[PDB]
């Protein structure tokens, strides 16, 4: 067993949730996208992410 | 989104006769419109679900017919309580949009237009705000053309029309427009004509008075 020190997540980071979600649709027929405001959202890439 | 499109904005039509309302969708609407009857002073209240189902406590009379981009709506006899607004709104869509809306005037009523004009009272003149009052009263016509000349002159913006709702008891709306000037132009100014223009009415009629 060693220590090591690298790029890593802190302990207790709930971090940023994201889910997909199914488009509006008809019973036969796929109608308007359904999506969240992540577009928008812009995060600072500064050692990465996991 | 989905645009709606009420074909009749507005008709004229006695009772006990057969109306037809037609709804325009640039999109395919299969079978996804629902009627709502609104009465001013009141809530609107659904009529017909899906275009094709009358809703329960609807009468007989409204009918659901059409599918797809054009529906319509068809009502056997013309009642007191049919004579309200009528809107189409497409439910196939996330966001439901409205139609543009029917409006019926009961021809029960017939009445010729009569005009009036009456001259600003002593205590508006010492306020320093003169009000001339036009009114139209008795005019079958749902709408009545009405314009202001002055000394020869039109004026335009400085006047403003308020309509009663229908009598009823002849069906017919009683309007009254008022003319505002400021106190300078007022003085200098004589002749007040309010000339109203109804395609019923043979020849526009012009009440006037000299100011004082």
């Amino acid at each position: 067993t060693i220590t090591y020190q690298g790029l890593f997540p802190y302990q207790g980071d709930h971090g940023d949730m994201y889910v997909y979600s199914a488009g509006h649709a008809t019973g036969t027929t796929p109608q308007k996208l359904f999506v969240a405001n992540y577009s928008q959202d812009v995060k600072q890439f500064a050692n990465g992410f996991v | 989104d989905i645009v709606m499109t009420q074909t009749p904005s507005s008709l004229s039509a006695s009772v006990g006769d057969r109306v037809t309302i037609t709804c325009r969708a640039s999109e395919d609407i299969t079978s996804y419109l629902n009627w709502y009857q609104l009465k001013p002073g009141k809530a609107p209240m659904f009529l017909i679900y899906a275009a094709s189902s009358l809703q329960s406590g609807v009468p007989s009379r409204f009918s659901g017919s059409g599918s797809g981009t054009d529906f319509t709506l068809t009502i056997s006899s013309l009642q007191p309580e049919d004579f309200a607004t009528y809107y189409c709104q497409q439910s196939y869509s996330t966001p439901p949009t409205f139609g543009g809306g029917t409006k019926v005037e009961i021809k029960r009523t017939v009445a010729a237009p009569s005009v009036f004009i009456f001259p600003p009272s002593d205590e508006q003149l010492k306020s320093g705000t003169a009000s001339v009052v036009c009114l139209l009263n008795n005019f079958y016509p749902r709408e009545a053309k009405v314009q202001w000349k002055v000394d020869n002159a039109l004026q335009s913006g400085n006047s403003q029309e308020s309509v009663t709702e229908q009598d009823s008891k002849d069906s017919t709306y009683s309007l009254s427009s008022t003319l505002t000037l400021s106190k300078a132009d007022y003085e200098k100014h004589k002749v007040y004509a309010c000339e109203v223009t109804h395609q019923g009415l043979s020849s526009p009629v012009t009440k006037s008075f000299n100011r004082g």
